[PDB]
């Protein structure tokens, strides 16, 4: 069947303004294993995004880690948009430093 | 204990189109990758060859190179003559090491995300509840004894053998200790007046970790531990939320125990 992705977006280090960091987008629990993942800075797409090889858990569902380099600021908001057959509209999960 | 897994994932879209990409792991750390478009199996670690010689490795690699093309070709034919007429298939194979050079080997196949066949002892086996039409294929395949002897060598023999080699070869990587850095934050909850304190802990290795909201020495047992989330530099991310009455934040600390700290815990105060 079609299992839909769950998406998590978390920094590598404690985020601090003006300070280079890494932003992870862990996508999980989906099937089939065909997906486009985008990472966004202020709605615009980030071209430079590196990705783990797709793998799957004991429970057969696939998971993949995307990450990019980013300098968090007061104003720049970040997110992760996922394209996937199990879903009419793309999902978008906004980075939230406080969360 | 250590689980060694070879995960294969193959998609068939058409009869024109299909691809197989594998990745293998030794617990946390990936040892290999093998893309459909690469003719050979990449090493994601310096020790990904374990102890086997170039000879011995290449022997095993040739065997997989044959298996991959075969698997594809066989499955495509299985597609033609089948079901009424219906693809995503997955293999998880390997072994689990134990104190006394003991292990249980395994090989499971999932079709359309559902577990359907495993290899057990000497023959392939449709698992209970699987579609009837697999019975025949699984029998035909069981007529090819070469592949059953082959598969038995790989499970009973090669798996423990190789993995033992990996454990020695990779020792420093698997016994790495990487220290967690921790930070605090909070967000409002649904409940009015209530806030959610969060304890983010990132960069630790190995996985097992302990993160508790404390008030002095009273373990705050409302502490809810999230899922373990992977960083890309092969370390772990976890966070623990504690919901609280506004102002009830006062005098609270989150502490973290972890192998890598000796026994000198981290203790961010709020
Ligand atoms: C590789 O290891 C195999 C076992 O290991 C497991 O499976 C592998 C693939 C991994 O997953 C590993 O981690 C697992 O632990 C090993 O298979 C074993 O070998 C023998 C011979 O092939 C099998 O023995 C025969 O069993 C049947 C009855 O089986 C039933 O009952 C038993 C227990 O009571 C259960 O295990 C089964 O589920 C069945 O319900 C006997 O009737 C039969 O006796 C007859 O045949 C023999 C000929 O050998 C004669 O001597 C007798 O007189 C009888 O005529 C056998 O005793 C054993 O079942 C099988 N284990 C399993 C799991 O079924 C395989 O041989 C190894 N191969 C190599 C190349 O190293
Ligand atoms: C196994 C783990 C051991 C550890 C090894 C360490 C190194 C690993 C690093 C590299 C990772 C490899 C990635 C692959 C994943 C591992 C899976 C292990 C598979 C072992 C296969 C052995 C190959 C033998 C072989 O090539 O046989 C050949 C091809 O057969 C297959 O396709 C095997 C398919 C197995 C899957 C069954 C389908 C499951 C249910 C389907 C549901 C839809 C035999 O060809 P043949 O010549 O016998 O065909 C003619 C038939 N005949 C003789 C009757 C006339
Ligand atoms: C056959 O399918 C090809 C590949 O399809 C793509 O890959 C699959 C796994 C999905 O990700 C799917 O959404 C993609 O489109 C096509 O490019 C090809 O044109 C198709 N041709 C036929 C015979 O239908
Ligand atoms: C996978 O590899 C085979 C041969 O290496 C090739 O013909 C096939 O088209 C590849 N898969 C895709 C979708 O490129």
């Amino acid at each position: 069947i079609q299992k839909t992705p769950q998406i998590q977006v978390y920094s590598r280090h404690p985020p601090e303004n003006g300070k280079p960091n890494i932003l992870n987008c862990y996508v999980t629990q989906f099937h089939p294993p065909h997906i486009e993942i985008q990472m966004l800075k202020n709605g615009k797409k980030i071209p430079k995004v590196e990705m783990s090889d797709m793998s799957f858990s004991k429970d057969w569902s696939f998971y993949i880690l995307a990450h990019t380099e980013f300098t968090p600021t007061e104003t720049d908001t970040y997110a992760c948009r996922v394209k996937h057959d199990s879903m009419a509209e793309p999902k978008t999960v906004y980075w939230d430093r406080d969360m | 204990n250590y689980t060694f897994r070879c995960l294969q994932m193959s998609s068939f879209a058409n009869r024109s189109w299909s691809r197989t990409d594998s990745v293998v792991w030794l617990g946390d750390l990936q040892t290999h990758r093998w893309s459909n478009d690469s003719a050979t199996i990449s090493f994601t670690k310096p020790w990904s060859q374990g102890k086997l010689s170039n000879q011995q490795w290449e022997k095993l690699q040739h065997m997989f190179q044959v298996y991959r093309v075969s698997f594809t070709r066989d499955i495509q034919e299985l597609v033609k003559m089948m079901s009424p007429k219906e693809i995503e298939i997955q293999l998880s194979a390997g072994c689990e090491m134990y104190p006394g050079n003991a292990s249980e080997s395994f090989l499971h196949v999932a079709f359309q995300g559902k577990y359907v066949v495993r290899f057990w002892g000497t023959s392939w086996q449709t698992v209970p509840g699987a579609p009837s039409w697999l019975d025949l294929p699984i029998k035909v395949l069981n007529a090819d004894q070469g592949t059953s002897a082959t598969v038995q060598m790989l499970l009973n023999d090669t798996c423990p053998l190789f993995v033992r080699g990996l454990l020695e070869a990779g020792k420093s990587d698997l016994e790495k200790q990487e220290k967690p850095v921790a930070w605090l934050s909070s967000v409002p909850s649904s409940a009015h007046g209530h806030r959610q304190l969060v304890c983010h802990v990132s960069g630790f290795y190995p996985k097992p970790v302990w993160v508790m909201w404390m008030r002095g020495d009273q373990e705050q047992q409302g502490t809810h531990r999230g899922d373990f989330l992977p960083n890309a530099d092969e370390t772990w991310y976890l966070q623990a939320t504690l919901d609280v009455e506004a102002g009830e934040e006062a005098g609270l600390a989150c502490r973290v125990k972890h192998s890598s700290l000796g026994g000198q815990d981290i203790i961010l105060y709020w």
